């Protein structure tokens, strides 16, 4: 059991990258894989309209 | 009755000064991921 | 700033007329192939046609590429441009005929204006009201404000394990609560203690600001691609890797373009054509190119530009079919073809100066006139290659600029495609 | 305004060009001359849109540019969109996650439509109270009408683990197949600020909270991915299946299906699969096709080849159109004769109408000229060069001089390759 | 005694011997005569370290065993850490999991480096007490300068307890994350307390190639670069966006990017499908500059029947700068033994060494290089001090070279 | 390591039931908190390995040897740097001793022109063996 | 029971005597002294197993008895000694590598048998009795000789509850883990003779003391233990399809391991034999790597029927005699099979005819062996149940001259196909 775990290093700077609230657009209203099991077809072809 | 030569720590672990969000998301996952499966892996205990 | 090999290429340089200068946003010569560039840079624009091709066909060296990108730059950024290699087509890992096909998602760009809208500051109170509803207080610098927050995300408001003091973030559309750490003025209360301590917001809580940012539609796919969850075991998606995984024409792409044409006709999304540039066609196997060449006869496939970098040779796949261009004669009808022709000693001479000023290094007359005339004897490529070395010698000299001194001993030191394989004939 | 799909090249081939009996026109529907091929066009697809025999392959057959996967497009146009019509390329099939046989199984499969109904009770009101002691009652309300439910263990499980609450409008049914379908509105501003992804508030439902719901869908019967795995039919999203177990696909697939159509719940419609290019299988996909063309259940075939006496891919023989004679036996060969001075300028004219692309007739004649002298395709570029050519000009009508300035900027394959005698 | 990394092949070259002009030394840092070609290598060293004109190709170019493995191990010894200097074979790119182009791209993002600031703050101390009331407590630090006591909060406290961590255990603690690492049990595994002070800021550069940075920025805990699981990223998706991050981490004083060297070394390996990748991949900012060696002539290229320069497509060739390297004569043949043999410990004799460069002229260099150590071993069996003629002879009499194997074939074996 | 075995019940408690399932071990005799040094003798690829395919008690992180259980590729920064670095730390302080092997190549005669020419920088490496 | 029999059903084993000498057409197998003589020696060798890494190679004409050796010194060899059977194509496969392959199929052919001591309880259920509130009860076992009552434990009950044993059940109970092994039922019925129930079966009681000190014995292959331990799968060397051992962590260990258990005596050896038939489909790296994987004390021996000449290896362009390199054909000794004479021939045809319960009469044995000496035996052989149906449809009783004459003109062997494809179907 050697203890001399890889003990990886970097700045945080690497990691907020990808974070930027007021800079990303809204893929919810795209996606279609999230509606398969949440939304049901007569809801959206009868009811909501 | 094998084992492995060496058994290091699971993770790859990596210094930071990470975000604060990072962390208490990836224990949440740890602790939904281990409550679920140790239950039904349970009977591999005898081979581990 | 990382001076690049086409970095001096900023545009084709043609007039209001349509004819080509020897202008200076850096390109010189190929007044026809330039005119023709400049004539479908036009198509590019129009936003009307779709389903073409352009295949700019000339010795090596005589800046085909460059012609690609200069058609690239004159566009600028709002109209997306892929250039990719004819041998990356060659993936281990899926299908050849999906990876051309996402290729081709990629150009098209898409803007669209959200006007979203986020809550920042240190939340101050919470008021969980079977809860009805859950009320914030968020301070900032301008002040606080209170809000009622959706029930329904005060599952994410604990998954966040934030309380009062904290600096947060929270999304009007989805409720992307997204804890920054604690507050500035709440540090210090223990002396060590693991935490951020992330300034105290200054702007005014309530953050409307739009966003006209654009995203591609290959990207798009690739969100609608896998699922999201860990409901019992798919956790495992954030785990082993979605390495371009095939998509599928019948369900897919098709409910894509129909939800894209859907928002379009509400004025809330704008398309915008973009250019796809494949370099090396001839790279390409048989049947990528017999996918090709009914996969851009599509009413929705971008104007695509297809670079082939040799004459007639053997047509990969076949070994025994030869074909001008290295592609085959069915595909390479439906493509205006555009020559690219050699150059002359004077239009080297105005390449290698455009390339000096561009780089920054100050020459000599005597000493650009033997540069570029070793662009003669050698490619064009050569001399530009040679000019660095002989400013760094220069410098290391005390000279700062290049002397004909430096220019003629350099390229001793180093050896040109020709002089190896005269030196190399011996097999080693 | 720019929709998703601009004029591309098989633009305006919208429909076939054959009468009531049949009979090909000159020119309308936006196609030209091809008279026999347009009239076995026609043959082919009134057995399409029949759908009685199964196993019937047409082969269309000619130079380059004389409109075989025009006559294709044109077909899969005047098919309504009801009928499946997969059209590939010889190329498509060659994946590395599928062999080359179970791509082609899935791309059959993909072509047989399956109109499938269903009806289900529907329970379906604003919840007004939630009560829970395990026992509880249940206050749906509707616009109309208000009823109380009593439930018991089973419902209180699924009404916990869904987090309903009082006003969202729920959606109950037989086996409580329950959907948190929407939020009530008089909960005025639930969400004052920040909102769930998937809240959105809906108007109070109408009627009885008791309603039948009729849901009509056409499925390909390629949908035995949907339970090639225990995805919950995602897996269709994506590359998913490869195997495509032969006794859980055919075994269980066809038999529910034929049960479906006797209790009437399904229906099957074949559609066509239309492989472009298909010279570039192999002799295993023949010799595939051989046998599944004698299936119970097979898609009409439609391919569109120009080679003559070439090489078989992955034999040294040599066999007409490339692909090996067993086949050819089992196919139906159509024939695409070239056009004529007539008809090329008559195609150019219909594509110059797509774009409104307004030409003179003598420009009109030059590029007719020129498409017959390099080929009929390159003059259909030649329009749209001209037209911007000209536009940049100030002007509204292609000349010839303007046609003739395009003709040198964008060479010809005949004249490219002329050009080569450098040979860098 | 002996640690993992033991005398090899390129030991003795501890960079290139120029001038403060790029002017080769007869014989200096281990590199023996090869002028031309090592300036070269200067001149090349120079514009790399000068990172402006970015993406181009060198060729070392010679006859087999000319130094050309040499020269790059010189470049890269000279060029010193902190600069990526990255070394493939061209065989490596083959690979089952990743396609060959994606292995370049993957090696030139590796060959480029990040630099990044840090300023965070480190504690280093010893424990004196630690307390914990079931939950808040304190603690207590110690060095050889001052102790202090810690209110021990809800992160250190929990962190505290999962860790053995106990009193008396010179510890650190990053206050920014808290992570707690003992170096050490107690005075004397032991080790002393620190000095200075306790809590002290400590600035920390990390230099990052755009690998990491794209691995670290790809799946839930992506750092699976230990044994790259990858088998590929998402081009054009999370792999251009880094490079816009990074350029707005650029021109702000966020960070700086350091231009690394790549050496593919027997180019010939790579097929007609990583030569064409190269053709482009040379051509953007982010594109290092490489070096690679071929010791074939004109021969065949993998993937057709086109014969080229080094094996590599002329459209290539005339897009890098050849470096041909000289044969050696018999003074540089016998400096590069002596410069071998001061890198052991074995001591020649000058007829020995006369008697090892006249061999190592008849049939090859490395072969005399080789046997070396050989003559030193066999010298020590005759309990001796000094490899003497007679122990070289013995050596090439019982170890074959290439040449003298292949005319002893007078006998036919299996084929 | 963490691990707890299970040898049985104690032995004194033989009598008290007539039969059980249970196995009988003699009371473990030495004191309770006992060490002993271990003179442990393995190789790199071992270390190699469990870097890059790790392992451990309690963590579910195991579910990589179910769905992500293929042959590994340790990267360059792996099998070399890192690991010879932690390597060094343990020889170098005492505790570790180097062992250079032999690797016997059989049957090289038919390998490919790939292994062939990175044979070349396999063995210029100053760690390769002999 | 219904295993319908094959082409090679008829062989049960080397008609050999103790001597090792070949009878004629003793034991199923006719004719072929020489190579039956060469096979008996190789068996004998491997009944002994004390040197592990030979090889022996069968070789002939197309349809001499090479796989009918191999299958009958399989057949002779009998259970508790592993053999393999495995045509050279079958290691090609597509999760594994071929010496990966190679490595597989020598491991399966080499057994360990662990034999273990375990006392255990054995006994007709008398009365239980369990009181439920921990838990407590006792349970009486009886035998032909002796009756005694136990007072069960916590677990004990714990586990009859499981299994829910009820009186006059017979069952094995095991001291060291207690597992109940219930063989059936003794003459006990009725548990209420008014519910339903299914019929009732019974079996005598057992005999001797009612706790014996019995011998177990576990007997699983090298390639099984590599499997199961290499990875941490649960339930392994089933699984269906994967096998993807590591030579060293785990391979090298099983040898080790299986070596210091021999030492101790725990279990010693027991090899096996790997009949690799079609040994030509071998790439030239699978006999490259066969070339050191006989060179190990693990290497079980095996045999190899080649049927090809002078021809090219797979994978080369290098023509070698067996279609075999001379670097591996350096170590297997080769066996020639001499071609069955007419009186061989008709021999073996008797033999087969009378294996499949068909009567034959004088002269169809004649035509028969003319057929299958003008033509492949193979094909005679097979003539011989086709021509026994024709006899049956017309409601004969032993095949005639006629029928395997008609049967002879409905098919063709080999030839009369050929001699008749002049119609250019397609090539
Ligand atoms: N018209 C031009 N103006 C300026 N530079 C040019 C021109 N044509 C070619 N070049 C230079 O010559 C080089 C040719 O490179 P590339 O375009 O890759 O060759 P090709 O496209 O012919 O394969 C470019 O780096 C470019 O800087
Ligand atoms: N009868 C027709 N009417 C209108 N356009 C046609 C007709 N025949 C051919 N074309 C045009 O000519 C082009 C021929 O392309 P394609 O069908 O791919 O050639 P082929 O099928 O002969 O290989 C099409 O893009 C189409 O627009
Ligand atoms: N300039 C030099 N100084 C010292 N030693 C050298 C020099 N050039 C070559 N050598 C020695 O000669 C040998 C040549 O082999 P190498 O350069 O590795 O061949 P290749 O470059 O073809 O792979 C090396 O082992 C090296 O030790
Ligand atoms: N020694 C034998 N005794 C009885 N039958 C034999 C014998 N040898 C071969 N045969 C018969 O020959 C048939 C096929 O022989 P086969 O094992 O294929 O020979 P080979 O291995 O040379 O091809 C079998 O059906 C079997 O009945």
């Amino acid at each position: 059991i050697t203890p001399g775990i890889c003990f990886s290093t970097a700045s945080l700077v690497l990691r907020a990258t990808d974070v930027h609230p007021l800079q990303r657009i809204d893929m919810g209203r795209f996606d279609l894989i999230g509606l398969e099991g949440r939304v049901s077809r007569y809801e959206a072809d009868t009811f909501l309209p | 009755f094998v084992m492995p030569p060496v058994e290091a720590p699971p993770p790859s672990l990596h210094a930071c000064h990470p975000p604060p969000w990072l962390a208490p998301r990836q224990a949440a996952f740890q602790e939904q991921l281990a409550s679920e499966l140790w239950p039904r892996a349970r009977p591999l205990h005898r081979i581990v | 700033q990382r001076i690049a090999s086409h970095s001096h290429v900023k545009g084709l340089g043609l007039d209001e007329s349509g004819l080509a200068k020897q202008a200076a946003s850096g390109l010189v010569g190929q007044e026809n192939a330039r005119e023709a560039c400049g004539v479908i840079v036009e198509l590019i624009k129009s936003k009307k046609m779709a389903g073409r091709a352009v295949l700019l066909a000339g010795p090596p060296g005589t800046g085909k590429t460059a012609l690609a990108l200069a058609i690239a730059q004159e566009l600028g950024s709002k109209v997306p441009f892929c250039p990719m290699v004819g041998s990356e087509v060659y993936s281990t890992e899926i299908k050849k005929t999906e990876v051309l096909m996402e290729n081709f998602r990629r150009a098209i760009g898409l803007r669209i204006k959200e006007t979203k809208e986020v809550y920042e500051g240190e939340v101050t109170e919470l008021t969980p009201c079977t809860i009805s509803h859950v009320i914030i207080g968020l301070k900032t610098a301008k002040g606080t404000k209170q809000l009622k927050l959706d029930p329904s995300i005060f599952e994410s408001l604990q998954k966040e394990r934030v309380e009062a003091g904290d600096v947060i973030y929270i999304e009007a559309n989805s409720g992307a609560v997204k804890r920054q750490g604690r507050c500035d003025t709440y540090a210090t209360e223990f002396d060590l203690e693991a935490e951020e301590y992330v300034p105290l917001p200054k702007g005014d809580v309530h953050k409307k600001k739009e966003i006209i940012q654009d995203v591609t539609l290959h990207d798009l796919d690739v969100a609608n691609a896998r699922p999201q969850g860990g409901q019992d075991i798919l956790s495992m998606m954030g785990q082993l890797m979605k390495p371009k995984k095939t998509e599928i024409t019948d369900k897919l792409r098709g409910e894509i373009n129909k939800v894209v044409n859907k928002y379009i006709d509400q004025g809330i999304a704008e398309l915008v054509p973009g250019v796809l540039f494949v370099d090396e066609v001839h790279m390409l196997d048989i049947e990528c190119f017999t996918y090709l060449h009914r996969a851009l006869e599509s009413s929705i496939a971008p104007i695509v530009i297809f670079a082939s970098n040799r004459g007639n040779c053997v047509i990969r796949g076949t070994e025994d079919i030869t074909s001008p261009h290295g592609i085959p004669l069915d595909l390479l009808d439906r493509v205006m073809i555009i020559r690219t022709m050699l150059y002359t000693p004077q239009e080297m001479k105005q390449i290698i100066k455009i390339r000096a000023q561009t780089e920054g290094i100050n020459i000599s007359e005597e000493a650009l006139n033997h540069l570029g005339e070793i662009g003669t004897k050698t490619t064009l490529r050569y001399s530009v290659q040679l000019l660095t070395p002989a400013n760094l010698l220069a410098k290391i000299n005390g000279k700062d600029s290049i002397e004909k001194e430096h220019v003629e001993e350099i390229s001793e030191l180093f050896y040109d495609a020709k002089s190896s394989a005269k030196i190399l004939a011996d097999q080693q | 305004v720019t929709r998703i799909e601009r004029i591309g090249a098989h633009s305006h081939i919208r429909g076939l060009g054959l009468d009531d009996a049949l009979e090909p026109r000159q020119a309308s529907q936006g196609m030209v001359g091809q008279l026999a091929a347009r009239r076995a066009a026609g043959v082919v697809l009134e057995m399409i849109r029949e759908g009685k025999i199964a196993g019937r392959a047409v082969l269309i057959a000619g130079q380059p540019g004389t409109g075989k996967t025009a006559i294709a497009m044109g077909m899969a146009q005047a098919l309504g969109p009801d009928t499946p019509f997969t059209a590939i390329a010889g190329s498509e099939i060659f994946s590395l996650e599928m062999s080359k046989t179970e791509a082609l199984t899935q791309a059959f499969r993909r072509s047989i439509g399956v109109r499938i109904k269903e009806e289900t009770e529907i329970i379906e009101g604003e919840v007004v109270e939630i009560q829970i002691d395990k026992v509880g009652k249940l206050t749906l309300k509707t616009t109309e009408m208000e009823t109380i439910y009593d439930l018991g263990t089973k419902m209180i499980e699924s009404l916990t683990k869904d987090k309903v609450q009082a006003g969202d409008v729920i959606t109950i049914d037989k086996a409580t197949g329950k959907i948190s379908k929407l939020g009530r509105s008089f909960t005025r501003a639930r969400d004052y600020d920040a909102m769930g992804s998937q809240t959105k508030f809906v108007q109070c439902p109408d009627g009885e909270l008791q309603k039948r719901k009729e849901v009509v869908h056409t499925v390909s019967l390629h949908e035995i991915d949907v339970i090639n795995s225990r995805t919950q039919g995602f897996l269709a999203l994506f590359s998913g299946d490869t195997g495509e177990i032969k006794s859980e696909v055919r075994e269980q697939i066809n038999a529910k299906v034929a049960e479906w159509r006797e209790e009437g719940k399904a229906e099957i419609i074949p559609g066509v699969l239309f492989i472009d290019e298909v010279h570039m299988l192999d002799i295993e996909s023949f010799s595939f096709l051989n046998r599944a063309l004698e299936s119970d259940m097979a898609p009409v075939l439609i391919m569109a080849t120009n080679r003559g006496i070439t090489r078989i891919r992955g034999t040294s023989y040599q066999s007409p159109h490339g692909i090996p004679i067993d086949l050819l036996d089992r196919l139906l060969i159509v024939s695409t004769t070239p056009y004529s001075e007539k008809d090329t300028k008559q195609i150019l004219r219909i594509r110059c109408e797509e774009e409104d692309v307004e030409m003179s007739e003598d420009a009109y004649t030059v590029l007719t000229r020129i498409g017959l002298e390099t080929s009929l395709r390159y003059a259909i570029q030649l329009i749209t060069a001209a037209s911007l050519v000209c536009r940049k000009r100030k002007g509204t009508e292609v000349q010839v001089d303007d046609i003739k300035r395009v003709y040198s900027l964008f060479l010809d394959e005949s004249r490219s390759t002329q050009y080569m005698k450098e040979y860098q």
